[PDB]
């Protein structure tokens, strides 16, 4: 950190090191500069800098922990849209990374446990503040986390597929259902939900869904 | 193929006889659901059916369902104990 | 380095070494192992040329009091139970009151023993082991046991005339309160710091007066067994309590003549005006009946284990539970006389009787002492 | 560092979240409709200011 | 008066205008002399203002304030294995921190509360010196100075009210083997009122077993010894008059399962009462309701204690609930693993009644998985009706894989290089995926190992095994030894019992050999053979194709996947020839794998490690030697090297290995070492008794996140490799392998480091009885 300093200097060190990219020696300076000077006339903006060390030093709880600050330092700002922005970015980096993703291997249907997170607070974003730089940006990983949760639960009905438990191929299948319309994956989910009514000799309540199959068929 | 053994696959979810004759046509749903709750599947987008269905694979030698599927009306009122055996 | 880099602790040494009166040991006599290292209540009498002593091991003694010659011995080692041969492991000390050795057990057994051969005249189980010495009067056996229980036993058999709560504390807050007679009143100490005074014939509180408080958050002496027993001088009760907190109290009501609640004395006797103690740095000092007023102190022994201050020989005498015996000016702290009889630390309070200085030590068993 | 050959940090990173599209959605009346959406989703879709992606400020 | 303006002098975390609020005595607002009394503790209700003094110049007012706030450091000194951190909790507690008020005044507060933390530690032997050091502007370090004298031991329990037992089996509620003389320093018996009430409630449990029912600990009084260490105690109880279970009237909702429960309350009327027997009574019927469904079976005993025929009557109130409560269940702690990976690894089902014996054995085999580090859940009911119960599978997960490799010859001479990887749960799909093998001059052998052990609903075991060794033992020429061996393995693992689960496989050993070296026992099993090649020479041919049925079993009861502690594997592996192999032989082998808790915390824990192998011909023939067995270096005997442990052969008297290199790689041959050179490395016996004994240790130096996953472990190894027909007349002046008692020794430990690489084994062992041939680095590193 730093010793007990004139906070400009701090200050003008923590954003060199932000244009350095020494997100580090911005952590050591934005932290001390808000350890002895929370009462910042940048402590603000130091919290925001602090995570714009932490998530391009990919540091997500401690991005996660300078937004608590800032929650607690400003729950008013304009800027808590960029926080509701960097709680669900925070999140969507947290929930799954690889580096088997050329080989067509991905992580979109292991756990969307931050990917639901994510979605919590990029959904609040574009509802809390559908005027932001950073609502629109938010929207296409909301579409895109919808998604993840279609990978993901398409996955466990097809567990249950292979399983034999029809009535929970049918439960996750509703749950594809209740919980997102926008997917592909919950319109293969309309056979694979009927294919479990017939497994379960519902045939009659089967082809009801292969009628929404061809109302679906658009 | 020419197996004894197979690990079985089971699937609760049912009504008993007693069950059975816990009901009848004209039985609201809740009075279904008294003693034996809601089903763990219903028909979501018809009217309530209330799909209390056993499934069971025994270990090569052939399978098992007892599908108890209870439709009711708009206003949950039961009007058939739809007992279903094997196959 | 690191055989020698564990954890320490502090202590003071044993200044001014005087032999003004060249002491020496009237006579060593050992019982044996006594109480050991163990911290028990057990503590010998010295009378009629008959030392009574005994051990927790078992050897109840009766010596002749120039040389200790025995003469009796019995074993008080019991051999059935649900475990069968154990040693007496006594608890309360010595108490001979006429024909009999009353001595509680850890056993939680009140023993009486035939003094004319240690026989056991009678034995009787009390409610818990016995937290001092069986204050046997009044054909009472009046003892402040484990469980905080004022008990009466008739003296010829044992037989039960009571058992009252007393002071009870939170945890075995060690103090002998031993109920003594006061004036037809019994006025027993608290292991709490409390201070009591009943009805000698029924156990009937006259007063109760709480003075110092338990363990937890004023937190009290585990360094010193404060003697919480009420020595009774006309009807100004002096006594302390578990804080070590000295107290002038009325007999008959509690009322505080003048208190020592900030004082903590290990151990103290009242010579007459000049009541000389043990302080909690084992510190000796002589402070007034009519209030706090240090008459004199000394710091003599500082951290020296001492046991109860005594005048004999024309002076404070004390020993410690280091072994070492001092005599000091009953005057303002002049170490008069030290005598290094024992190494196994004297855990007894010398017995200025019989022209002697009777000191049982743990493991350095009966030392008698003269100058 | 690579101080040998000088090729350093090199090719990885996307912003493939951004670029994923929304599928189709449910065309069925009464009878084969039923509730579809439940929890948080619930996305006003704003382009209200945009700059998304990188160009995006994250301080 | 009114005031002018006011001095605001000393905040250092209070702005000037937030003291002008907290002031009543504002700039502009009319200013009483009582005002300035309110002004002084209103500025002491600020927290932060150690001075308050109000004071004016007429009317211009002006305030003279020390202040509290931010404390700059606390430093902890003599802050010993009592640990800071929770020293600094009752700083924690007594509200000062780094950034706080400090409020210098309640210094001895928290110099009193710390004591009684060292009062509650288990001391009290201890001091506490808060020391006050200035930082700038207001700023304090606080150095905190831990003179900690001693805790308490345990030395003596006194307990009266005893009435037929024995104090001295209560002292034994906590165990002890340690010495302190200076010369024997192994421990002590120290002091903690939580281990009291642990041995109260040990003594509780003591009696009830017995029959007493009017069992009750009247009262407790733990010594105050004038040392605060000796921990001696006056314990009151009444046992009282042990009672018998005289019969059992279990009532209830028993749920039409009552003669179920009454096969759990078979009992008989009269024994002696056991209540722990009675609470686990209880928990049977609880388990049974709960495989009937019922995941809150409410049964509560009673029982009557009946002082009259001083016996008990077991009442007993049941309440099993809905049977149908599996709706659904949910999985977490899965961000990189598939979820029907785990989801595979279950047995109670969605859409059913509970099984309660199904979810935990649906665990154990995620216990036994071992890419996790816990495995758990969550079974909560989802509010609403009495069928919803979700159960959470959140569990944490252990990473997946590792990479071995050889030592040195690389970038000073050719390119040559040893390498070997592992992927078993591949990509988080499951598949145990292992692939080793080298390319250098002397040889080029492949080798993977990759399964499907999942490949049907059954759980098959789809296990592919090949294999291609283009080994020449190229020194200066191939016939020094050429050997191409290779092949397949499909070996299948099926469920028969879940713990005892068979394997079999088939071994296609294409074995394509040349001029083979003249040691003895390898042209032996030649003569074996009926191969009759030229001794002084290695230019003799050997094709084989061998086919063999391989086979095994499983022994699985045994709690983790990657660090058990509790029960025993037993693996058979065997194999046999058949009709139409090139050589008629078997090969049987076997490895056991025991966990014997030595502590029943599980601290210490015997591994039982040993092999065993016995191979053969059908007849006619012998096993081959490349089968024979081995050990030393990487086995069970560590401190030795690689292929030290076992019969060593003896080269012929030999002249032509097509040319052995001048003085270099002997056989006994051309250039130097003739008429009957004995080899010295293990060509290996036909048999194999080996051992290692492994105690589970942890380690305080380093902290328990991951000594727990960190087995240090220290062995005395045993163990021998001998060939029983090995020969006595052909080696006479050579050491006789045909009995078990060629038993080589060493004794050492192991260093187990879990990387993100997994276990890294290292090892010094020092061998004591050794043998012929036995080549020992003392250190043996394995990865």
């Amino acid at each position: 950190e730093v010793p007990d300093n004139p906070p400009n200097e701090i200050y003008a060190t923590a954003q060199q090191k932000l244009q350095d990219g020494n997100w580090r020696q911005a952590i050591t300076q934005l932290e001390a500069l808000d350890n002895r000077y929370p009462f910042g006339p940048y402590s603000q903006q130091v919290q925001l800098d602090l995570i714009y060390a932490y998530y391009k030093n990919a540091d997500l709880p401690l991005a996660q922990a300078a937004i608590d600050r800032f929650i607690r330092l400003n729950p008013t700002h304009p800027n808590i849209d960029y926080v509701m922005y960097m709680r669900g970015l925070t999140n969507m980096a947290l929930d799954d990374s690889a580096l088997q993703g050329f080989f067509g291997v991905d992580r979109s249907d292991r756990d969307p446990q931050h990917a639901r997170a994510a979605f919590s607070d990029f959904s609040k974003l574009v509802r809390g503040y559908p005027n932001s730089q950073y609502t629109t940006d938010a929207t296409k990983r909301l579409v895109f986390l919808k998604d993840r949760l279609a990978k993901y639960e398409y996955s466990v009905a097809e567990y249950y597929t292979e399983r034999g438990a029809w009535v929970a191929v049918v439960n996750r299948v509703e749950g594809m259902l209740r919980d997102y319309p926008d997917t592909q994956a919950t319109r293969d989910a309309l056979p694979l939900m009927e294919n479990a009514y017939r497994q379960m000799q519902m045939n009659a309540q089967a082809e009801k869904v292969a009628k929404i199959i061809a109302a679906n068929s658009s | 193929e020419r197996v004894v053994y197979r690990p079985d696959i089971n699937q609760g979810n049912y009504l008993t006889a007693n069950d059975v004759s816990k009901i009848r046509v004209g039985m609201t749903q809740q009075q279904v659901a008294y003693a034996l709750g809601t089903p763990l599947m219903s028909d979501p987008f018809g009217t309530n059916t209330w799909f209390y269905v056993f499934r069971q694979q025994p270990g090569h030698e052939g399978v098992t369902q007892q599908t108890l599927t209870l439709t009711f009306n708009s206003s949950g009122v039961l009007t058939n104990i739809d007992n279903k055996p094997a196959l | 380095l690191f055989n020698s880099e564990e954890d320490v602790v502090k202590m003071s040494p044993l200044p001014t070494v005087e032999n003004q009166f060249t002491p020496t040991t009237a006579w060593s006599t050992s019982v044996g192992s006594g109480i050991g290292n163990f911290y028990s209540n057990l503590h010998p009498a010295l009378a009629d040329n008959v030392v009574y002593a005994a051990d927790r091991a078992g050897l109840v003694k009766a010596l002749n009091a120039d040389d200790g010659k025995e003469i009796w011995s019995v074993s008080l080692a019991e051999k059935d139970g649900w475990f069968s041969k154990e040693p007496a492991l006594l608890s309360g000390g010595v108490t001979v009151s006429g024909g009999h050795v009353y001595i509680g057990s850890e056993k939680a057994q009140v023993y009486a023993l035939n003094t004319s051969d240690g026989t056991v005249a009678w034995q009787t189980k009390v409610a818990g082991e016995a937290l001092s010495r069986p204050v046997v009067s009044d054909g009472l056996v009046l003892i402040h046991t484990s469980n905080g229980q004022l008990q009466a036993l008739n003296e010829a058999d044992g037989a039960v005339k009571w058992t009252v709560n007393l002071d009870m504390p939170s945890l075995s807050l060690r103090g002998e309160s031993a109920p003594t007679t006061a004036f037809g009143a019994a006025v027993v100490g608290g292991d709490n710091g409390r201070v009591s005074a009943v009805l000698m014939e029924q156990g009937q509180m006259i007063w109760q007066q709480r003075i110092s408080q338990a363990t937890g958050s004023t937190e009290i002496d585990r360094l010193s067994d404060v003697d919480t027993t009420p020595v009774v001088v006309n009807g100004v009760v002096f006594a302390l309590a578990y804080n070590g907190n000295l107290t002038a109290l009325d007999l008959r009501s509690g009322q505080i003549m003048w208190k020592r609640e900030l004082g903590s004395v290990n151990d103290f006797i009242v010579d007459g005006n000049r009541i000389y103690l043990v302080d909690q740095n084992d510190r000796v000092m002589a402070l007034t009946i009519d209030g706090g007023v240090t008459l004199w102190t000394q710091s003599d022994l500082l951290h020296r284990l001492l046991t109860s201050p005594v005048l004999y020989n024309g002076n404070l005498v004390v020993g410690d539970s280091e072994g070492y015996l001092h005599w000091i000016n009953v005057e303002d702290g002049r170490f008069v006389a030290q005598q290094k009889v024992d190494s196994s630390g004297f855990q007894t309070e010398p017995v200025a009787a019989d022209g002697k200085l009777l000191i049982q030590a743990k493991d350095g068993t009966v030392y008698s002492i003269t100058r | 560092c690579s101080s040998d050959s000088r090729y350093k940090r090199q090719v990885s990173g996307d912003e493939a979240y951004l670029e994923a599209a929304p599928l189709a959605e449910l065309h069925a009346p009464a009878g084969m409709i039923l509730p579809v959406t439940s929890g948080d989703y619930a996305i006003p879709v704003t382009n209200g200011s945009g700059a998304v992606g990188k160009a995006l400020d994250i301080r | 008066f009114v005031v002018k303006d006011i001095h605001f002098e000393g905040l250092q975390r209070v702005a000037v205008g937030a003291a002008l609020l907290s002031m009543p005595v504002r700039t502009g607002d009319t200013v009483n002399d009582e005002d300035i009394s309110n002004t002084i503790r209103a500025l002491f209700a600020t927290g932060n203002f150690e001075d308050v003094r109000v004071l004016r110049d007429g009317d211009t007012l002006l305030v003279q304030v020390k202040e509290r706030p931010t404390i700059a450091s606390i430093t902890f000194s003599g802050n010993k294995s009592v640990k800071d951190d929770m020293l600094k909790q009752n700083l924690e507690a007594s509200g000062v921190r780094v950034g706080e008020s400090l409020d210098r005044t309640t210094i001895a507060d928290i110099e009193k509360g710390l004591e009684d933390f060292y009062y509650s530690v288990g001391k009290y032997s201890a001091s506490v010196k808060a020391v006050v050091t200035p930082l700038p502007r207001n700023r304090v370090d606080l150095k905190l100075v831990f003179q900690e004298g001693v805790s308490a031991e345990i030395q003596q329990i006194n307990i009266v009210g005893n009435h037929a037992f024995t104090t001295d089996e209560l002292i034994s509620h906590f165990q002890l083997r340690d010495e302190v003389p200076w010369w024997n320093v192994v421990g002590d018996r120290k002091y903690q009122k939580q281990k009291l009430a642990g041995d109260l409630e040990t003594l509780r449990s003591y009696y009830l077993d017995r029959g007493y029912a009017r069992f009750n600990i009247d009262s407790t009084q733990v010594s105050l010894t004038p040392d605060k260490k000796g921990i001696y105690v006056t314990v009151n109880i009444t046992e009282g008059d042990q009672y018998k279970l005289s019969g059992v009237e279990v009532s209830g909702n028993l749920a039409g399962h009552s003669a179920e429960i009454e096969q759990l309350t078979k009992i008989e009327p009269g024994e002696l009462y056991n209540g722990t027997k009675v609470t686990k009574m209880e928990d049977d019927i609880k388990k049974l309701l709960g495989r009937y469904g019922y995941a809150y079976p409410r049964v509560q005993s009673m029982p009557e204690i009946n002082d009259a025929d001083k016996t008990v009557k077991l009442r007993v109130n049941v309440d099993a609930g809905n049977r149908f409560y599996v709706r659904k269940i949910r999985f977490e702690g899965n961000d990189t693993s598939k979820d029907a990976v785990l989801r595979r690894e279950m047995r109670q089902m969605e859409g059913a009644w509970l099984g309660s014996d199904l979810v935990d054995q649906g665990k154990e085999r995620l216990n036994r998985l071992g890419f996790f580090e816990t495995v758990d859940t969550d079974t909560q009911r989802v509010p609403g009706s009495p069928d919803q119960v979700d159960v959470v599978y959140k569990v944490k997960e252990r990473n997946t894989g590792s990479f071995n490799f050889g030592i040195g010859y690389g970038t000073e001479s050719g390119v040559s290089f040893q390498a070997g990887v592992q992927q078993d749960n591949w990509l988080g799909t499951g598949y145990a995926v292992g692939i080793n093998g080298t390319k250098n001059d002397y040889q080029t052998y492949a080798e993977l190992s990759v399964t499907n052990p999942y490949f049907t609903v059954d759980g098959v075991s789809l296990g592919g095994r090949l294999f291609y060794n283009d080994f020449q033992a190229d020194d200066a020429d191939l016939s020094d030894y050429t050997n191409k061996s290779y092949g397949t393995d499909v070996t299948l693992g099926f469920p028969i019992n879940e713990y005892n689960s068979l394997r079999a496989g088939l071994g296609y050993v294409h074995n394509s050999l040349s001029n083979m070296q003249p040691q003895v026992a390898m042209w032996r099993y030649l003569y074996s053979m009926g191969e009759h090649p030229s001794t002084s020479d290695q230019d003799n041919s050997f094709k084989t194709d061998d086919f063999t049925f391989n086979y095994g079993w499983t022994y699985n009861k045994l709690d983790r996947g990657y660090f058990p502690t509790d029960g025993s594997r037993v693996n058979l592996t065997g194999k046999v020839t058949i009709p139409g192999s090139d050589n008629e032989y078997y090969k049987v082998t076997l490895d056991t794998a025991t966990y014997v808790p030595i502590d029943d915390d599980h601290k210490w824990v015997v591994l039982g490690r040993t092999r065993w192998g016995y191979g053969d011909g059908l007849g006619g023939k012998e096993m081959p030697f490349y089968e024979n067995f081995y050990a030393g270096g990487s086995s069970t005997v560590r401190g030795f090297q690689s292929n030290t442990i076992g019969p060593k052969a003896v080269y012929f008297p030999h002249q032509a290995s097509n040319y052995d290199p001048d003085y270099d790689y002997e056989c006994a041959t051309q250039d130097g070492a003739k008429d009957l050179c004995k080899s010295d490395d293990a060509v290996g016996g036909n048999a194999m008794a080996v051992a290692s004994l492994e105690f589970i240790t942890p380690t305080p130096f380093i902290s328990d996140k991951y000594a727990n996953s960190v087995r240090t472990s220290f062995f005395w190894d045993m163990g021998t490799v001998w060939d029983t027909n090995w020969d006595s007349s052909q080696y006479s002046g050579y050491p006789d392998y045909s009995d078990p008692s060629n038993i080589r020794m060493s004794a050492g430990i192991a260093l187990q480091w879990m990387s993100p690489l997994g276990p890294l084994v290292f090892s010094y062992a020092q061998p004591f009885k050794k043998y012929d041939g036995d080549k020992a680095e003392q250190f043996q590193f394995n990865i």
